[PDB]
């Protein structure tokens, strides 16, 4: 899942790193 | 470990759906038995501690797909169902104790029961959130449950309340403001779970500071929503919201300070850490006023301080870095005011999961419906 | 390294001791040449960097015993010498700049010269106490030189000042308060040396705290003694004494705090260290003002410092132990007032070494005195 | 040297260690 800025995000909406 | 205040579940009068003469023929009679049984089963589940969201979802849809027949028309050549006013429904309310309210409208039943389901989700959620071990799978479950509850509340409020012929007394669950408060508390609570996760995963301080600050604003807004009610019933709840607000304002200041430290502003960072510790101490004050304030629902305790763990870490790193500048134990060149927080959370904010009732049970046919003769 | 503020040495006009017709015989005119040369030699030494105490003692003793002829009576059964008023002496004062003062009295010469010898002892000491390498023997020598000066000063004030016929003039070395200030300072300074040693030898904190405290009280006493002098010439000096008091009060609170920590009084220890850092900061501000203040004698500077090493150490130990109860950053249940210091130093207190001028030189006989014809 | 209490002291009047 990515947010509007194209950042990978996890189940909780936190950046996936 | 998490601590979430909970108001008690609503309670309702038993409905047999036995209409005697009004009912003519086996079809209409069996559908009345299934209403009786599907309602009874759903109600039993509310107090069942072995109940998970799978069982609740099934039982609720079963009952609601039938109940819908008392509400919506079949062929849609008619505005609504002719049975909407056939039955009197009586429910207690979360803040109103043993004083119940009654309406003869199927919509009142739909909204009240649906309200209790959402409630049940917040309770399953907090029951799980309070366990110690708390794996990551259980955390998603709590987070997800809280968002489902949010969706139901929101849907009931926007697509349903307006249909009611009788507005609810102020202070009752079916009043618009009260429902908005439940929505906001559900979002704030899901975000708490995300805050704990962000902290254990060691995400950026700015991210955690922004999330903590946004969370405190939700509680403040929920509180502002309940401000229009009467202090007798609403006081305890509002105290808890105010308390949560202090708790999460203290977290924001804690993690903001780490931001200010990394930017090499020592005095500002010190001041900001002092604020965090102060607010948390005042939060430990409001916590006792909360436990001493008469109101619906049991009193919950935070215990569990992961705050002081982080603070001690920030303090040592700040004192080591900022001494020889601001002083050792007696601090100089400190701003007289705490920094004024304006923080935008780009990560972690929670939307309610969109909710809809199931479509009317196919068991409702014009033949079945026709077997209902009112006279 | 030690820093001691020093006012300028007293200056005098030469004295030939040539009375012409008055003096007859070989013995009287010999005595006059012995005075001329012994005084000249004693004056040479004050500015001579190669001069040690053994050299200063023998010279001063030689001159003073001869000068005693002009003061004491030989025959007893009489008050004094017929020569007391025979010679006019002209001296400057430590605080008065270039403006001299004169009395034709032998006792005025006696006290003025003795005063300068006391001064020389304190300058010898301060010179030597300013070394980085300084050894234990040298330390003892500074400590001792200061005690000698103190005793000389005290003796002038008690046994001599009362004898002068000219009433004392406020602002000049020859009055009670001013000499008193000097006595106190010398004792205070000897104690600074002892304190520095106690810290090096890792003596008990209570011991150090008490000696630092007593040393500060001396500085407060000296400074008050001078309070009546006109600020024009006394300001720089008094600003310095106030500086030393704050400096050594900070030391008191610092080491006293260690004492409280061990006794497990956390709130008080924290409060004690806060007061220490505050006083030290006040000490630094007075340092700036002292350097800016116009007055007799050059500015000395305390480039620091070990107080901060010791302070940092204690703050670390105090916070590690006391954070649970008080800290981490915003401190709670801390006494608004600094903890009371009334401390008895059982070790390190300095007393002036008693001093007496030499008796009359053997060159003085009833016959040699008659060789002075005053008619 | 000993002080009034019989404690041995150094030349600065500190207790000998």
């Amino acid at each position: 899942t990515k947010n509007k800025d194209g950042v990978l995000v996890d189940e909780f909406g936190l950046p996936q790193i | 470990t998490h601590w979430f205040h909970r108001n008690p579940l609503k309670a309702t009068a038993p409905v047999s759906f036995n209409y005697y003469g009004v009912v003519t023929g086996p079809s209409a009679s069996k559908i009345c038995n299934d209403l009786r049984s599907s309602r009874a089963r759903l109600l039993e589940l509310f107090t069942d501690l072995s109940c998970n969201p799978e069982m609740m979802k099934n039982a609720a849809d079963s009952y609601f797909s039938l109940l819908q027949g008392f509400i919506n028309s079949l062929d849609e050549s008619t505005q609504e169902s002719k049975l909407r006013y056939i039955q009197n429904f009586k429910w207690t309310d979360t803040l109103q104790g043993q004083v119940p309210s009654a309406q003869q409208d199927a919509v009142f039943e739909l909204i009240s029961m649906g309200f209790n389901v959402a409630l049940w989700y917040t309770k399953y959620a907090s029951r799980l959130a309070g366990k110690e071990n708390i794996t990551e799978d259980e955390a998603k479950e709590v987070h997800r449950s809280l968002k489902i509850a949010a969706g139901i509340f929101k849907h009931l409020k926007e697509s349903h309340l307006p249909k009611l012929i009788t507005p609810a007394e102020k202070g009752r669950d079916l009043e618009s403001r009260l429902i908005e408060a439940y929505v906001i508390q559900c979002q704030a609570e899901a975000q708490e779970v995300t805050i704990a996760r962000a902290i254990e995963l060691k995400h950026a301080p700015g991210l955690i500071a922004a999330l903590a600050y946004e969370t405190a604003n939700f509680y403040q807004k929920a509180d502002h929503t309940l401000s229009s009610l009467e202090p007798a019933y609403s006081a305890k709840w509002r105290k808890y919201l105010h308390l949560k607000m202090c708790f999460y304002t203290a977290y924001a200041y804690c993690y903001h300070g780490e931001t200010l430290l990394a930017s090499d502003k020592c005095g500002e960072a010190i001041r900001s850490l002092q604020e965090a510790e102060k607010l948390y101490a005042k939060a430990e004050a409001l916590c006792k006023e909360y436990g001493e304030t008469k109101g619906p629902g049991p009193t919950v305790k935070p215990s569990g301080h992961l705050f002081f763990r982080k603070l001690g870490n920030l303090v040592k790193n700040t004192l080591e870095k900022c001494q020889r500048e601001n002083g050792f134990i007696y601090f100089q060149k400190i701003p007289t005011e705490a920094p004024q927080l304006e923080l935008k959370a780009n990560y972690g904010l929670v939307e309610p999961i969109p909710f809809e009732f199931p479509p009317t049970s196919v068991q409702w046919t014009p033949e079945t419906l026709a077997a209902f003769d009112l006279t």
